[PDB]
């Protein structure tokens, strides 16, 4: 893609999947400024440690981007925000590497904490358990994903499978999907990113024990809108 | 059958299933004031909850019937009227509360010989679809310095409640048992969710037990069939 | 003589039922309705009429109930702040319920819309100055200072032009509870020698086309 | 809902609200003669009075229903007939008065198993619109030298009254409770008046108390929100 | 006023009856349903979605529940037999009930159809070999040996071609209870020096057009 | 709401009555009847078939 | 007598109720009608829902569709 000073090469001979094949539409109800010069540069999320004992990572959107990045600082001005997400997952392995990673996006993924004892009596999640920042937290038991959701039923939603054999990278376009076009920004959780490997990483001794996995995102439809309050 | 019209969604889902029995004995502690209020809870009964948990967002019309009888199955000549209180109007607290005077509800005069009346209410929820668990902050401000008890609370999501009471100044001399049958007519699927495999422990929270189980372990070995 | 099994809900009595029965007088007919000049077919036209609002509900004793209707402006204040208009909630108690629109919305549950507050200037003839109106988006707190109000959406109001005020939305997002509009003293009220140093201002509100209700329910709190 | 037809004036105003209960006990002092007369008063009940006081002149049709039951809510096999007396005919005073013989009213023979009958009366008022308080002098002469008691009186504005009595020579052996539900169907606005803010003290006069109050004083200061 | 004798079944109450009554709110109308991008009109399209299957349900303790999702392949086995896929019965307990299709069919009684089981190869890059799939007709028992499986219907699967697998019926007759499909080790998994000797394979099943149910009945075993 | 006096014979039960009621399964439909080679529409054709007669019922 | 009665049919798929509080009484597929004994008995109709195309009370053959003929075939 060549727009301005940006010059990158990607593979256009992959399986590009779009959710239900429908771009977001604009609302026309009555119930009630797009800078893309220094904001359109591609952002690379910090690399995760893909390792044999790695259990997976989860991220709440756009909760983790409310303040952390440039998206955070220019969302600190506008009360509302809505844009498309460019999923960018790539596999970098040699002829001696094995594995199979499953990546999916689940709208309205509810988080569940731990609650032991005979009597059901739960408290409210604290600040760090609700948003741990960029540090993240490794799933203790991904077989039901630390939330009572077993892996066997994650396929019911639009999904795709990652086989590192033929692809070198995968790009997924998920449109701005929501039940209410006018909704809160810092309150409602639109969706979350779950990366659950199926085949654990396998390699003989001598190779690099960690594979650098890259996550990149770009605003497909930058629209802050809203009003100053 | 041979025709595929019999095997459609209307006949698949059209089935009046029991939702609960209203206990109004001659004497008791639960409702000694001669009336009771029953909130409409779909998650209360397991099987209908398991049916509705396959989906999240949907659109249907509601029709209610009040089947009342004695524990012996006989009828008595007593005057009864079924009146629904809107959510906007507060629930009646005393026998002489002004909530009994809602003019918006028409009244029908019948006798127990007449089979139970049929009442229908449309989808009057303020939102476009049902949502029993609210993810997010109901407060629409920056207040996050105090104890946020609103997490999971929704003081706006009540659909109302029913008010069945003994009409008349004199106390009823007969014990009664009330049964209610529900079924969904117009079903549409908007946002699919995985159908629950692990049993729920509480109805107002998605919390689970610390000791998970396996759906089935009949297969001792993969070799044997 | 015609086959029919007793279907459920024949003798059922409904609170909201609308039926017709034979008139008690099949031979005495009511007089025809004659034409009268005063004529209204929908009460809604009366519903969106302009209404006055009583701001100064600060006093409560019977010995000061006479000046509730109007509020004064003082020249002693310099670069300060007169009053913050309360959140546009016709349901919540206060000056809103005293209004006809508030009494209207008191029988309903939900209400969403964008509100405009118009002010007409009633200073002295030789009085001059600039007064500034600014609106704050919902969610955000009250602006701390006049500079804080200025750094957001701002509208210039001149004393020679009365009705140029219009509703401009601050921003739209894609997702206390609601925001409020506030007034700040840009320039203190100044009059020369021989002119009085105080005046009175009148506040009025109206209803827009986008104001609607979806559900009706009988709920009166008073009496 | 999505359609605007559900949110119209017909559904906004169509609501059968309680107007009063007719007390006809087995023994008592109010009506020991076995019958009673209830004048139709719209100003008697506060909420319907508060509803109708928004307007002055209007045009609607009236439909009446008589729901009768025991204080225990049971029915008894007793023969009852609902008969309305026109204003022209005088109200019956004795049990054997000739006012019971009005031929203009048809009769229907039913049993308590049949739900209560429905009766409708049109707008038969001599004037074109309702007027509960009469401003002016009913006398159409120059007589102003005596004590004019007619100020506010209107011997022509009665709309009639209902006559419910126990049919038969033998006295009824059961206590009864009667309830009546009212709603307006056809509403039109002709002359608007301000909607009342201060509570009324009497129903037949617009008089008020000498100690006026304030609708609300929650706002302590204008600065605080 | 019209002649009619009381026909049987007027006041009869039916469990499956579908009737309409007057709405409780004849004046408050529900809001119209607005357009949302996510849209499904029949849940059947979701019903024939692909589903993963959990084969290794051999363990039962909580200390080994993590590796249920995937199963390994070992090179130690030579010309042997990995596993026999269980009979395609969505109703019978086991791996079938863990599937979404099995949970779907758990509310029904009868089911007849021909099933295909697809496998995608996930060995090492330099790994080579031939793996063989064979189906057994119903009634006939499990094949005794790899030769016994070969003497029936047989399908050649190459590791370089992924989706060529297709459903071929053994034979049709004119008249245990149902047959099963089994996999046998034609060639042991071989890798050269420096390559790992183990790998993982994934099994997935889907629904065909000829899959239908005729009778609906409310029957839940859990809970 | 419509005038009708109770006519005789409404709730009457008849031995030979032929009526129709709502099906118990408004959503489960019976399978269509497939074509089979053996087909008879009237049993009368079977009624006038030839029959043997047993004469010697003396023993 | 003035007693409340309801006629409910259990589908073959659903098991027959064994106890007074069995969950088989909770079949949602069956609508209910509220009447009194003054109302003549209700009329209920069920179509031909048998899995086969025609009735067969005596089954000639082996229900087992296998080669098992070495045991005691009670089927």
């Amino acid at each position: 893609l060549t727009i301005g000073n940006s010059t990158i090469t990607t593979q256009e001979a992959a399986n590009i999947i779009v959710g239900y094949g429908e771009w977001p539409s604009y609302c026309s109800d009555s119930d009630a400024t797009r800078p893309d010069v220094s904001v359109n540069r591609f952002y690379t999320l910090d690399t995760k440690l893909w390792e044999k004992s790695s259990k997976g990572w989860y991220w709440k959107f756009p909760d983790v981007l409310t303040e952390t990045g440039v998206f955070g600082q220019n969302a600190q001005f506008h009360y509302l925000y809505r844009s498309g997400f460019c999923i960018h997952v790539q596999c970098n392995a040699s002829k001696f590497h094995q594995g199979a990673l499953l990546v999916a996006v689940l709208p309205e993924y509810v988080i569940g904490t731990v609650a032991g004892g005979t009597g059901t009596e739960d408290s409210h999640p604290p600040y760090k358990q609700t948003q741990p920042g960029a540090d993240g937290f490794e799933l203790q038991h991904p077989y039901v994903l630390d939330a009572g959701i077993p892996i066997s039923q994650l396929t019911v939603c639009p999904h795709q499978w990652i086989n590192l054999r033929t692809n070198n990278c995968a790009t997924i376009i998920v449109p701005y999907i929501n039940a209410l076009p006018f909704d809160s920004a810092l309150n409602h959780c639109n969706f979350g990113l779950l990366v659950v490997p199926i085949s654990p990483l396998d390699y003989d001794q001598g190779a690099t024990p960690v594979i650098p996995i890259t996550i990149t995102l770009a605003p497909m439809c930058s629209e802050f809108a809203g009003l100053r309050q | 059958s041979h025709s595929t019209a019999e095997t459609t969604l209307d006949s698949f889902f059209s089935r009046a299933g029991l939702v609960g029995e209203i206990d109004l004995p001659l004497e008791g502690t639960t409702n000694p004031n001669g009336y009771a209020n029953w909130d409409i809870d779909i998650t209360g009964y397991a099987q209908m909850r398991r049916k509705v948990e396959l989906f999240t967002y949907m659109r249907f019309d509601a029709e209610f019937t009040f089947v009342a009888c004695t524990p012996t199955g006989q009828v008595v000549p007593q005057l009864l009227q079924y009146m629904f209180v809107p959510p906007g109007a507060p629930e009646p607290d005393s026998r002489e509360s002004l909530a009994w005077q809602t003019a918006t509800n028409p009244s029908v005069f019948v006798k127990l010989s007449d089979p139970p009346a049929q009442v229908s209410v449309p989808f009057m929820s303020p939102a476009s679809a049902y949502q029993w668990f609210y993810d997010g902050y109901p407060t629409f401000g920056e207040h996050k310095q105090e104890k946020d008890l609103e997490y999971g609370a929704c003081p706006n999501n009540m659909m109302g409640t029913f008010s069945v009471r003994t009409v008349g100044t004199s106390k009823s001399k007969y014990p009664l048992v009330i049964r209610i049958y529900m079924r969904m007519k117009h079903v549409r699927a908007w946002i699919p969710r995985p159908m629950r495999n692990q049993n729920y422990l509480f109805k107002a929270n998605p919390n689970y037990a610390g000791n998970f189980i396996k759906p089935t372990g009949a297969s001792r070995t993969a070799i044997t069939t | 003589g015609f086959p029919t099994e007793l279907k459920p809900g024949t003798n059922q009595f409904l609170t909201t039922d609308d039926g017709v029965s034979a008139p008690i007088l099949p031979n005495f007919h009511p007089t025809p309705c004659i034409h009268i000049p005063g004529e209204v077919r929908n009460l809604l036209e009366l519903c969106q009429v302009e209404t006055i609002l009583e701001v100064n509900n600060v006093p409560t004793n019977a010995t000061s109930l006479m000046e509730r209707l109007r509020f004064p402006v003082s020249a002693q204040a310099g670069k300060g702040e007169l009053c913050a208009v309360f959140r546009a909630d016709p349901g919540r108690s206060g000056p809103w319920q005293s209004t006809l629109l508030g009494q209207l919305c008191g029988y309903y549950t939900q209400w969403s819309g964008s509100l405009e507050v118009t002010f007409m200037f009633t200073g002295s003839f030789m009085a001059t100055g600039k007064m500034l109106i600014a609106y704050t988006p919902p969610g955000g707190p009250l602006p701390k200072d006049r500079a804080t109000a200025m750094l957001g959406t701002h509208v210039i109001w001149d004393f020679g032009l009365q009705s140029s005020v219009t509703l401009v939305i601050p921003w739209i997002s894609n997702t206390y509870t609601t925001g409020l509009v506030s007034i700040w003293y840009q320039t203190n009220y100044v009059v020369p020698i021989g002119a009085p140093n105080t005046a009175y201002i009148i506040a009025l509100a109206a209803a827009q086309k986008n104001f609607t209700m979806q559900l009706c329910k009988d709920a009166s709190d008073i009496l």
